[PDB]
DNA sequence: CCGCTCTAGAACAGGATGTATATATCTGACACGTGCCTGGAGACTAGGGAGTAATCCCCTTGGCGGTTAAAACGCGGGGGACAG
DNA sequence: TGTCCCCCGCGTTTTAACCGCCAAGGGGATTACTCCCTAGTCTCCAGGCACGTGTCAGATATATACATCCTGTTCTAGAGCGGC
């Protein structure tokens, strides 16, 4: 989360950072696969056929 | 023990899909189904290994397999 | 090596536990006596019309072996 | 190398065999079953 | 003389009906037994499995794969197809979260 | 058969609008300080459940032939996935 | 709509699967002795929690500025036509 916070130029850990930290790690994503995180959203990924 | 992933033969994978109501089976399904079964077996048996290791036992029992399947939401009746 | 070497020296005896089961049956002994029968009959037909009446003869030089086999059978009872 | 039309009758079930002795002519499968019945 | 020459699909549906109402184990015993030992030997050596222990593993693996094949087949008609694909299985595992 | 003009695909530059940032300032929870105070820790008592040792009988592994069901190979072909 | 190549139905020949039978010896299961450490208190005290508050990073705001996407114009290649 601290590494994710440095990515968007933030010095405070916010629930968006925690969701990004959990989902980026494969071990954390599988462990928390059935876990819902409030005010975290999802990963900013777009499928390949959707880009022009 | 080597090349035991081929023990699940192509008609055996064909028969498994027939139970699921699959009309036609591609030739690349058998390789994928073997990999999926290998991944699924690598999780259940490893969980059963920890269950057997926790009991100070050297042989994996059927009850430990049931607990390994139960903890992942795939509980099995009859054993 | 104390248990490996002597087992390695046994070649026919390693498979003897199954060879004896597969070979000491009714059909194998019938085949092995009929083979001697046809061998003798063909050889005499080639050579001379009368046929010998002796084939697959066993010698009995020791008498205590019968009692030893009786002891083994009695232990099996 | 078949006395009848080249292909025991291959490609068929076991309940069709016949080993009688009559005249044998190959004729290239009777000119390939008469050009596949004159092109269907 | 004309061979029967069943068209593809009818015997497959016949195999579907004969194997949905039956309960015999499709995967053979020792090929599934030997696969378990090879997988388990990577985690811990000198490991044994009971006969009924593999019996629990075999039925659970078949039912999981049959249920996966049911979702795999359901993806085919959803994609206007009757033939399953390796990408159909990948979609099935992703939706299930596996 | 070669040159000329028509036509069109495509790389390139300019306009457009929704966001990326550079401060200005608010601001509102963040963390530090304080005052407790309530739950963990040192110490003690007692006992009970497993570590260990032994037994035992039992059950899974290895190890054979037999056989007939089935995997595998290949040929024919046929209906469907996919490019369009 | 077509196709063609990818998959199914079937003939043949191996092939390992299952049951038939036999021991083996690690190993699951049971019983018992005993020994450590966890159940259960007394007291307390130092870390944790409620309260209070200065404060420092985030959000609002807006001209400025990216920034890529859409579109218009021009460049150059390709096919068609006409003359020698």
């Amino acid at each position: 989360a601290g590494n994710a916070a440095r990515d968007n130029k933030k010095t405070r850990i916010i629930p968006r950072h925690l969701q990004l930290a959990v989902r980026n790690d494969e071990e954390l994503n599988k462990l928390l696969g059935r876990v819902t995180i409030a005010q975290g959203g999802v990963l900013p990924n777009i499928q390949s056929v959707l880009l022009p | 023990l080597r090349d035991n992933i081929q023990g699940i033969t192509k008609p055996a994978i064909r028969r498994l899909a027939r139970r699921g109501g699959v009309k036609r089976i591609s030739g690349l399904i058998y390789e994928e189904t073997r990999g999926v079964l290998k991944v699924f077996l690598e999780n259940v048996i490893r969980d059963a290994v920890t269950y057997t290791e926790h009991a100070k036992r050297k042989t994996v029992t059927a009850m430990d397999v049931v607990y390994a399947l139960k903890r992942q939401g795939r509980t099995l009746y009859g054993f | 090596e104390q248990k490996v070497f002597f087992k390695s020296l046994d070649h026919l005896g390693l498979t003897f536990k199954q060879a004896d089961k597969k070979l000491l049956t009714t059909k194998q002994l019938i085949s092995e006596i009929s083979s001697i029968k046809v061998d003798q009959t063909n050889k005499k037909i080639h050579w001379l019309t009368p046929k010998p009446k002796s084939q697959l003869d066993f010698d009995f030089p020791d008498k205590n072996i019968f009692y030893d086999i009786l002891c083994l059978a009695d232990t099996f009872i | 190398l078949a006395f009848h039309g080249p292909l025991h009758y291959q490609g068929w079930k076991s309940s069709w065999d016949e080993w009688v002795g009559y005249d044998r002519i190959r004729a290239y499968n009777e000119e390939n079953i008469a050009m596949k019945k004159r092109l269907a | 003389k004309k061979p029967h020459r069943y068209r593809p699909g009818t015997v497959a549906l016949r195999e579907i009906r004969r194997y949905q109402k039956s309960t015999e184990l499709l995967i053979r015993k020792l090929p599934f037994q030997r696969l378990v030992r090879e997988i388990a030997q990577d985690f811990k050596t000198d490991l044994r499995f009971q006969s009924s222990a593999v019996m629990a593993l075999q039925e659970a693996s078949e039912a999981y794969l049959v249920a996966l094949f049911e979702d795999t087949n359901l993806a085919a008609i959803h994609a206007k197809r009757v033939t399953i694909m390796p990408k159909d299985i990948q979609l099935a595992r992703r939706i299930r979260g596996e």
